[PDB]
């Protein structure tokens, strides 16, 4: 039975450790990017969170009928 | 021997020779802040999927 239906306890036990890595280092990751974004949203000097603001190419720097703008 | 200008001569725009220095900041503006640095580096598939709850993919 053993040698037709079955392997031996060094497959699973070494599948079981590859498990296990992938999955803390899944958890890892998930805290990392929860505090990643908590900063990123408080500061706003990330890639994430970036808001618009008004261009600057639309300002007309010519003169304006008046010296003082 | 004064000639009076011809029509449309008085509304050129002209040059003039000044010793004066060309003002450097006449807005007095500050010091501009610094922008966020940069995205550099390849692009990588993302480690472990989407990593959403059950999915490996
Ligand atoms: C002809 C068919 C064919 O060509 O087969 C090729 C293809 C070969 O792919 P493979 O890389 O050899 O498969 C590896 C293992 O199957 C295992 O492959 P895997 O580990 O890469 O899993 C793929 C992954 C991502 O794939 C999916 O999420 C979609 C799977 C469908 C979910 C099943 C629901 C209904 C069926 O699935 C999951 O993450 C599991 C989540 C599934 C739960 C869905 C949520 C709903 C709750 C349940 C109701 O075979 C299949 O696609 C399997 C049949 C489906
Ligand atoms: C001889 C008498 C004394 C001893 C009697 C012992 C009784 C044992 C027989 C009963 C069957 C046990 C249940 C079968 C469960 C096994 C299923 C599965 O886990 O096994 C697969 C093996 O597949 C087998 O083909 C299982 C086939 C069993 C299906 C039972 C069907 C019986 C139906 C009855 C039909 C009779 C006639 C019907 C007339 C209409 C494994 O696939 P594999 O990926 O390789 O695994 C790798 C392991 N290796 C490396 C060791 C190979």
């Amino acid at each position: 039975i053993a040698r037709t239906f079955y392997d031996g306890p060094e497959k699973n036990y070494e599948k079981t450790m590859a498990i296990l890595q992938i999955e803390a280092e899944k958890a890892e990751l998930r805290l990392k990017e929860l505090e990643v974004r908590r900063l990123m949203r408080a500061r706003g000097d990330g890639p994430w969170y970036q808001y618009p603001t008004i261009d600057k190419a639309l300002i007309d720097h010519s003169p304006k009928t008046t010296p003082d703008n | 021997g004064w000639v009076r200008p011809d029509l449309g001569e008085l509304s050129k725009v002209t040059k003039v020779k000044t010793d004066r220095p060309l003002p450097e900041n006449p807005y007095h503006s500050r010091a501009r802040p610094e922008p966020n640095p940069e995205a550099e580096g390849d692009l990588k598939p993302a480690k472990h999927g989407s990593r959403l709850f059950f999915w490996t993919m």
